[PDB]
Parts: C-alpha cells; structure tokens; sequence
C-alpha cells in the first residue's frame, strides 16, 4: 500500500481550496518537517470600515 | 593440579575368523561425521577436543604406568613384562588358531617366549621408565606429543623459586622446604604473562573506574589516632584574636571545620601517590571566601604537581585573585597562568607554583612486571632525603603573607588569619607524612604497571570539596597500623593476584576468537550486514551454557549500567584487527596436533573424499591381504581400467545430471565432498553387500544413501556364495582401504614406546616461598 | 555484474545502460584531455576548475 | 545499486567517529570553566552527556546502519530517481534530539535474515512488478474504451472525478481497473488543479 | 537455476496462457511528489517493525 492513510481521496474534493483543507486535516498522518503549533504574527493593520 | 595417568589408552581390537584362517588387528577411535560445503577445519577444531577428552589428555598430566608389570617364573628371564596395551597372548591365541586351520604345529616354547616377552617395560639413563607395548599408531602419536606439550610447564622448584626471587618482599618469613622437596621437587606452573593493555585501553573509563572504587574502599577503613580538634583551633583563636561578640575572618574557617568526609579525602590522597597521573578536581563557590583560597593554597602546597591539570591550576589561580585583589572572574577570565601570577606576586602572594612530588622506588619488582622498576610519590611534597618540604623558602613566605595587606589597605586581618591557617597545616604535613608514605607504599604493591601508568581519572567521580579539603590538612589524623587492618591487606593482594590471572585468561581467549571468527569490514551494505549477524551468533554461543569468560570481565564491563551481553559485543568489536601478540598455549598446540591428523589421515575418523561406483561386471583391483570376500577396499583408486582413465565427476554435477542412467553404466569417481562411512566385519561367511541401495534418484537431484558395508571372511570353495555375489549384486561401491586396518602377520608395527617420568619426583600444590608474618 | 555496475557508478556517477558505449563518464574526459595537456604547452586547457 | 551515509558519522574501516580527536576533546571539557560567575558544574554535567552519547552511537551504529539499508532496499528504481527531485528540511525540538541519542534503543534483526537473504523485503519489492502490470494494463483498456476526452462545460476536477466513476461503471467487472486509476489520480491530485491536468495528460 | 519438470501428460499434450506485458511505473512515479512523499514515508517506516 502507497500510503497507510491517503492524502485526500479524489472524488470528495471539488476545487483548489478543498484540496487544501482536506491536506491539513490529514497531515497528521504524515511524517511532518514542522509539525504544527500556535501561529506567531509580525505584522498587523486594520482598514477603516463603512 | 596435575593428573596421573595409570594406563595407556591403546585402542587396538583383535578380529578373527571363525575357521582362524584370517585375523586383522583394527584401532577403533570412533566415527565422527562430516559435512561438506563448509570449511573441514573448522569442524576438526570440534572435533579434535572431544578426541582429546577420549584419551584423556586435555587437561594437564604425567604418565604413570611404571608400576604396571610383572616378572615371569623362570630364573633366568629378569625382565619386567608390560601388562598395558594389547596383550600379546591374545596375539598368541589368534596366531595358533590361524595356523590350526592350515595344519601347521602350534607355536613352540621359543616361539611363545619370544611373542610373549614383546611387551616390556625397561628403565632408561634419567630414571625414566619406557613402556613397549601394543597399541594404535594415532593414539600413540598423539598421546606422546600431547605429553611434550604439558611437559614444557613442569619445573624443578628450584628453577621456580629463581624465577619469582625478586618479587619476594622483605616483610615476609621464609618457607622451610623439605630435603626431599629441593632434591625431586616438581611444579607445575604456566609462566607466561599475559598484558591487561587490550582491556584497559579500550575500556579506560570502566577499567579505571572498577579498580579506583574497590581500591577507595580499602583504604577508607584503616586506622587512624583520635586527636580532638580543640588545641588546634585553640592555638588559631590565640594566634588571630577571635572574638564571639565582632565578625572575623577566622570564624568563616573555623565554623567550616569537619571531618565527615575524612576517611574519603585521605582514600584520594593514597591515590594520588599511588598513580602516574590520577588528576583530582576542585570546584569552589560563585563568590569566594577566605575558606576557598585557603583549600586552594593547600591544594597546591601539598598535593603532587601531577594530580592538577593546567586547567585546574589556573582556576584555582583565578579563585585567589577574585579573593585578594579585588577583581571579578570576568575580569580575570581571559588572563594566562603568567599574568595571574604576577598579579598576586604584586599584591604580595607567594603561593602560585606548583610542586613536583619526589619519587621513591619500591624495594621488590612489582606483580605482573617482570624486570622493572616500580614507583610511587611521597605524600604532600615533602622531600624523604631532607624530611621537609620541596620548597626551601617556606617559612618566608609564611612570614610575607603575615605581612601583606589583602582585601584592605590598612590591617593585616586576612594576611594573619592565613598565614596561621598554613603554618597548622605545614606542621601536620610534617609530622604525618611518614605514616602516609608506608600507607601509599602498600597500596602500590597490589597494582602493576600496566595500571600504574595507564589508569586515568576520566570521569571525574572523585572531587574534593573545599571545606574537606581545609578541614584535611588543620585537623590531619595519624596513620596507625593495626594487626586486623594488616591482615586485611595480604587478603586483598591474594584476591587481586588471582583476579589479574582470571581477567588475562580472559583476554587471550577473546584475542583467539576474533582473529578465527571475523574478517575485516568493507564500506558495503553486505558486509556490514555480514558482520552484525556473525557477531550476535558468536555472543549467544559464548553466553550460552557456562559462560566463556569469567564474572570478574562482566563486573569491569558492566559498571557504566550496560548489560554483560552488550558490554562483551562492544568490546570484542573493537578486537577485529588486533596487532597484539598471543602467546600460544600447550593445549592450543594439541588441539592443532588432532586437527591435522583429522584433515590428513581421514580414512580414521570414518570419511573419505572419494567413492567408486563400478558394474560387478567390471573386474577391479582389490585389497586381498585381509581376506575379505567381495572386498570393497581398494589400495588405491585406480586411475585406469581396461585402459581408459576412470571419469570422475563432481558431487554437485552428479546430482544435477538427468543423464544418470546412462553414466552409471560406464562406472564413475564420485569427489568434491566428504563421504561418510561405516563397516561391519562378521566372522562367518557371507555375501559382502551394502545396507542400503547407493543412491536416490528425485525430481529435485540425485543422492548417495548412506553407507554401510556388510564385510565377510571369504571360504573361495563355495559354489552358493560365489553365484549370490555375481547374480543378486548389480553395482559395488569402493572406497580406499581404511589405514587403521592391520593384518594380524604386521603385528609388529603395533609396537610403540611411551616413557612415563621417574617415580622420586614429587608434585609441590603451593609452590609459594614465604609465610605471613603473623 | 553488480561489482562492476557498482565500481563505474563511482567512476563515471552514471548507471550503465544497455545500447550505449562505455567510456567512463566526464572523468574519462576530464582525464584524457589533462593528459594532453601536461605532454605540451601547445596542447589547449579545456577543463572547467568546477 | 546505490549509497547512503552510514549513521552517527562512524567509519566502519576505523569502527570508530571520523573525528579522530574526540576522547581527546572530551577530556578538555570535562576540565574547562565556561561559567564560573554564573554557573556550576557546567563542564563537568556537559561532558557527561557526551560520553554516554557517543557510547551509545558506537554501540548501536551498525544496527541503525543495517535499517537504512533494509528501508532502501523496499524502494524501486523509478520511486526513487522521481524523489530525488524533491527537497525538504526536518525540524526536530532540542528536547527529542538530545532524547534521542541519550536513550538509543537497540535494533536487532537477527531473526530477519536468513543467512543474507531478507525474505520479507525481497517480497515486498516483488509486488511493485506486479502494480507495474496494473498500470499499463488500465491505462490502456482506459484509451481504447474512451478515446479522446472533451470538455465542453464544468471545470478540470469535475472533468477528471466524474470519469473515473464512469470508468468504475463500465468496467465494473473488473474492479483493478478503477482501483489503479486513482492510484495515480491521488499522487497527482495532491497539487491541485494542475496535477488533476497532468493525469489527463 | 533450472525449472522442475511437470507431469509426463503436461510435459507432452500441456497448453499454457501467458502474457508477457511487464509494464512500467513510470506513469505513477511521473508526477510532483512533494506533498505525497510524507505519506510514502510514514507506510515505508511501517513496513519494517
């Protein structure tokens, strides 16, 4: 077997952004070169609002 | 000890026909199997030890069948007639039953004297009796070589005494041998030294770690004087005023003072003597005070030069600079050895120098280090020749830190408070020393010099604390000698000279098992992988049943918390390729003696490489001298028949040719493998036939069955026999005639001489020369 | 042939392949043309110090 | 054939770590003050933990050594050659590094092999011959039975998924069929809407 | 390394049905592998215990 868990399996995705969202999801599967924490933000703006 | 062997192991049986037409004298010494594919030598190596164990000589011995003889009833004859080996009138019986079937007169009364007397035992020039008797020709060379192996180590004690003299020491009473003893005494002793090096170099954490820790324990409990430390701190109140209601740097000392840890300091003092370079380390506080730079003062008066470590030194010069010129350890972080000292000599701080410990060689040769001189430093620097210490100007320097001005421009508070802290420390130098000197003495005649100059303080257990360090030398004990503590010591040095014999053993076997069991290792996946499996197969041998090497090896292995089986894995890893010299053992010769007579005369031990398939119609030539019918021994191969050479094939052809049946019938040589055989010699009369049919034929190969011959005597006047032999026998298979086959007329070439040595020598157990003193 | 195969790996850093000559790679050519020209001065350098 | 690095930088020519100065450097720090202000003992517990490291590595170099042969052996050729492409770096928390080679579990695969022979991985890289069969066999019976695709309306991911589950309709009988054309379709459709194009190539 | 014979029937009025298409991997390996190598990886660690 290629792969113990599939990435994604084909025929549930139906666009570019559930490809993305469905990698995360399995990513834990994965054997991961950064495995995931809280995110660290530098830089920040709000715009003005109607 | 030495075993002695009260009769010759002849192996040597007498079969006969029932008609007595035909007798062979035949040296049964087992049958041992065979396989083929891998090495035969080191099969034989197997093999050759369980021979050894047969005859009886693997383990150390001396030949005792003098006694062994009786004299006959006639005037005359004087002689002395053996009663060992095969005896010559069973000789005498076969021989008058051979010459009953062809009607000739039985042996005469000069004949019979003759045969009868041919086994004899006679003395020779040394006092030696030589034994001539019936016997094997294998038996009777290996079981004489094996005796000159083992005696090589047998010894006159005389020689044994002149060879251990300069070990002896003076301390010890003389033993009073025997008249006897010192005329025809005998020992027994393997004087070879084997080295440590291989375990100690490989392994110098655990080695140095084992030996320190047992050596830590001895010495921590000897004896020492119960002084109360009251007129010292007594005499240091007095010198620099202490006062219970003002703060004093005195009292920073003196509130430190103890003498818990005692026993353990003055344990690392003895080591420090005791070894070339045994390096001891000394951590003081993140900010120092008066007690740090008095422990570091004392650390360098009066401990050997050898035992600090440029690195050492210089932290300890840091310490007192932070202390006495007011500076921090950042400051004083990147200065050398040369500034620092420079700093603390303007202040006015003599003490920046270390001493060399004066050296003082052992009366006796030390143990294991044949031809050499033994040495050890005398205890807190202190010169024997002129009983005080190294350095002449002492007493000024004293006299200088009185009077420097420390941490203060006005005053002399630290200045006096230190200078009367050393001047107690250098008065109990000089009054304890000696007592210390004897102490390092005793303790350097249980370590040789391998150990002297290999063992290394590379972990770092032993540390000294500042206040044990200060505390040592203000409140220094007095070494007393007690009677138990002496005896305890002469214990210790017999179970240390029997552990340096059991761990060299121990080397020369592991040394031997590397050099037979792996090669060396190649950058390929393959050999590695080659390497790994051999190595865990040869460690589940070794640890299997009793162990081959001792426990005193898997306590040394086994002190960093390793396992005894991992620890052993390593070390013999890093064996492969060793350079170091093995010397060779008398049974290691023996064992070498079997296997090659194992690989050379084969014909022995039951194997042969080459067998013979042959038609019956097909006349071969045969071995005729035991009257075999049928014989299926041949003197020699033949290398032609009817004119053409015999075809020989290959184990491994034969077995894949689909084409058999049609070679079969020309007649073939079948070599390339190891034969395993066996025979059957019946006294009555029979078709000579094979248990088995000769080979199996599968879709898989071809195979011989194993072979078993049915050999009977043969009565050519039998017109049944005769028709059975060519009519109900198709094949016949042939090997060359076994060499421990004898006709019964060769009787003669069973004469053998064994010497067994003279019965005035007598065996010494303990051949020690010297007695405890109590 | 997997000695062989496994000793021109390191000297030519190429797996042989059937239908085509083996040479020794860029090292035959590196070595043949260093040869000329250490015989003459008139010979050319063509060999990159890379 | 290939090459790899042999684990924990041990020559197995010398047995021993490439640097030839290690126990050498060991000593110096077992002995050196680096924080003398500040800190304590930092030498000493320091040059603890690099024995007991590089103990263990000699100890167990050749069974890690002997795993990353048999992990390179269960890759075929082409596998490889195609990963040799990509690029990636670990990052390992101090915590689990110094974890790991303070406690270095032993390998033993003694029982895997007989005499050279690793029975379980010549078996296992014998099935990618198999899957190789698979492959042209499908892509094949694939061409022939739908010819020329075209894509009049919808996009290239409803394009690519709604004709495999036509291809699962019509070779119903034979399920490898299906089976070995999202094989590939889950590879390529990792990156997306152009991997999804690729498969269509 | 040879063979082992059949049934003297087989070996004389036997008829076998082969194929002989070994086929390639190239059109599985040929791809961006960078997101599924992570996947491989973890079922490669797992084939050996």
């Amino acid at each position: 077997k290629l792969f113990e868990t599939s990435p994604f399996d084909p025929l549930t995705i139906k666009n570019n952004q559930d490809v993305v969202d469905k990698l995360y999801a399995t990513q834990s599967s994965s054997i991961q070169e950064v495995v995931p924490t809280k995110t660290f933000a530098t830089e920040l703006q709000f715009g003005v609002t109607s | 000890e030495l075993i002695k062997v009260p009769t010759i192991p002849h192996n040597l049986v007498l079969i006969q026909s029932d008609n007595g037409k035909h007798a062979l004298i035949k040296e049964d010494l087992g049958q041992w199997p065979v396989e083929t594919g891998i090495s035969l030598v080191n099969q034989a190596g197997v093999f050759a030890v369980q021979l050894a164990n047969k005859l009886g000589i693997d383990k150390p011995f001396v030949l005792d069948a003098g006694s062994n003889y009786f004299t006959d009833t006639s005037f005359i004859d004087t002689r002395k007639y053996c009663t060992d080996g095969l005896s010559p009138r069973e000789i005498q019986k076969a021989l008058n039953r051979q010459r009953a079937y062809y009607d000739r007169p039985e042996l005469t009364i000069s004949e019979n004297k003759t045969l009868l007397s041919q086994s004899i035992i006679y003395p020779d020039a040394d006092g030696n009796d030589v034994s001539i008797i019936f016997s094997g020709a294998m038996s009777h060379a290996i079981f004489t070589y094996a005796q000159s192996q083992w005696n090589k180590n047998i010894i006159k004690l005389d020689d044994y005494i002149r060879e251990i003299t300069l070990t002896v020491p003076k301390q010890y009473r003389p033993r009073r041998f025997k008249e006897i003893e010192h005329t025809h005494g005998y020992v027994y002793r393997e004087l070879n030294q084997g080295s440590l090096l291989p375990l100690v170099d490989a392994n110098l954490k655990e080695s140095s770690s084992y030996y320190f820790k047992k050596l830590m324990s001895s010495i921590s409990n000897v004896p020492v004087d119960a002084r109360t430390l009251q007129s010292a701190t007594a005499a240091l109140a007095a010198d620099t005023g202490q006062a219970v209601n003002r703060a004093q740097h005195v009292s920073m000392l003196t509130n430190r003072l103890t003498t818990a840890n005692a026993p353990t300091v003055r344990a690392i003092t003895v080591l420090t003597c005791m070894f070339k370079q045994f390096r001891i380390g000394m951590t003081y506080a993140l900010d120092p005070n008066i007690m740090d730079v008095a422990a570091a003062t004392c650390m360098l008066l009066f401990r050997p030069a050898q035992s600090i470590s440029d690195e050492q030194y210089r932290y300890c010069l840091q310490t007192m600079a932070v202390f006495l010129t007011n500076t921090t350890y950042d400051i004083v972080n990147n200065d050398t050895i040369d500034v620092l000292k420079m700093k603390l000599r303007n202040q006015g701080w003599p003490f920046v120098e270390r001493y060399n410990a004066v050296e003082i060689d052992m009366s006796v040769e030390p143990l294991r280090s044949p031809g050499q001189v033994g040495r050890y430093y005398n205890p807190f620097n202190i010169d024997p020749l002129t009983k005080k210490h190294v350095e002449d100007r002492l007493e000024e320097f004293i006299n200088q830190v009185q009077v420097g001005r420390f941490r203060n421009a006005s005053g002399n508070a630290v200045g006096t408070t230190l200078a009367a802290f050393l001047r107690a420390c250098r008065d109990k130098t000089s009054a304890n020393w000696r007592g210390y000197s004897v102490l390092v003495s005793r303790y350097r005649s249980l370590i040789p010099n391998e150990l002297f100059e290999s063992l290394r303080n590379i972990s770092g257990e032993y540390n000294i604390n500042p206040q044990d360090e200060h505390s040592f030398f203000f409140a220094l004990a007095q070494i007393n000698a007690d009677d138990e503590f002496i005896g305890a010591i002469d214990k210790e040095s017999a179970e240390y000279l029997d552990e340096y014999a059991t761990l060299a053993r121990d080397i020369s076997n592991s040394l031997t098992l590397v050099k037979a069991a792996f090669g060396p290792l190649e950058r390929t996946s393959g050999s590695i992988i080659n390497h790994a499996n051999n190595l865990n197969k040869v460690i589940n041998h070794v640890f299997a049943d009793k162990p081959l090497i001792s426990e005193t090896m898997l306590k040394i292995l086994t002190i960093d918390g390793t396992t005894g089986k991992d620890g052993y894995r390593n070390w013999l890893d890093k064996l492969v390729g060793h350079n170091y010299p093995v010397y060779v053992e008398p049974v290691v010769n023996i064992m070498n003696f079997i296997s090659a007579r194992f690989v050379a005369d084969s014909s022995y031990f039951g194997y042969t490489n080459e067998i013979m398939i042959m038609p019956n119609h097909i006349n071969v030539p045969v071995d005729d001298r035991f009257g075999f019918r049928d014989s299926p021994f041949c003197t020699s191969l033949p290398r032609t028949i009817m004119g053409n050479d015999v075809r020989r094939i290959s184990y491994n052809v034969f077995s894949m040719m689909e084409d058999i049946d049609d070679v079969i019938s020309e007649g073939f040589i079948l070599y390339d493998a190891y034969f395993n055989f066996s025979y059957d010699i019946m006294t009555t009369d029979g078709v000579t036939r094979l248990k088995e049919d000769i080979l199996i034929v599968t879709d898989t190969g071809n195979d011989i069955k194993p072979i078993h011959f049915y050999i009977y005597f043969e009565n050519r006047n039998d017109k049944k026999l005769r028709y059975e032999s060519k009519m109900n026998v198709s094949y016949r298979l042939y090997i060359k005639t076994p060499a421990c086959l004898l006709p019964l007329s060769d009787y003669m070439r069973a004469q053998h001489d064994y010497v067994s040595p003279s019965s005035s020598r007598v065996y010494i157990k303990d051949p020690a020369v010297v007695y405890t003193r109590s | 042939d997997v000695p062989f195969v496994q000793a021109y790996s390191k000297f030519a850093d190429d797996n042989p392949r059937h239908l085509r000559v083996k040479t020794g790679g860029k090292m035959a050519n590196a070595l043949t043309n260093v040869i000329r020209s250490y015989y003459s001065i008139n010979a050319p350098a063509i060999v990159p110090q890379v």
